[PDB]
């Protein structure tokens, strides 16, 4: 049982590694793109106000 | 597209202003289709009197 649990902990490193890469991709690509989306929406609100 | 609708709203306002008023928002006399239509009435009014 301890050996089986050791393998589970050892294999768990893969999920943590891909999670870090997934989070890194979101910060580098998704977040800046969403900022551009919000800016365009902000301008549209002013035009609708006009 | 919202910016383009600004001009259409202004122009449709002038069509509404053609009634109950002989001058546009800027103050110039209306001369378009409605202006020509009014002139026809003036000739017809004189024609009936004549």
């Amino acid at each position: 049982a301890t050996k089986a649990e050791y393998a589970l902990t050892k294999l768990k490193l893969s999920n943590e590694s891909v999670t870090y890469c997934t989070a890194q991709y979101n910060l580098s690509s998704m977040l800046p793109q969403q900022l551009l989306m919000l800016k365009n929406q902000t301008t549209q609100v002013a035009e609708q106000t006009k | 597209l919202t910016t383009e609708q600004i001009n259409m709203t202004k122009e449709q306002k002038e069509a509404q202003r053609a009634q109950t008023s002989d001058t546009r928002t800027d103050g110039t006399r209306v001369a378009g289709s409605v202006g020509k239509q009014k002139e026809l009435y003036d000739q017809q009014i004189t024609s009936y009197k004549r």
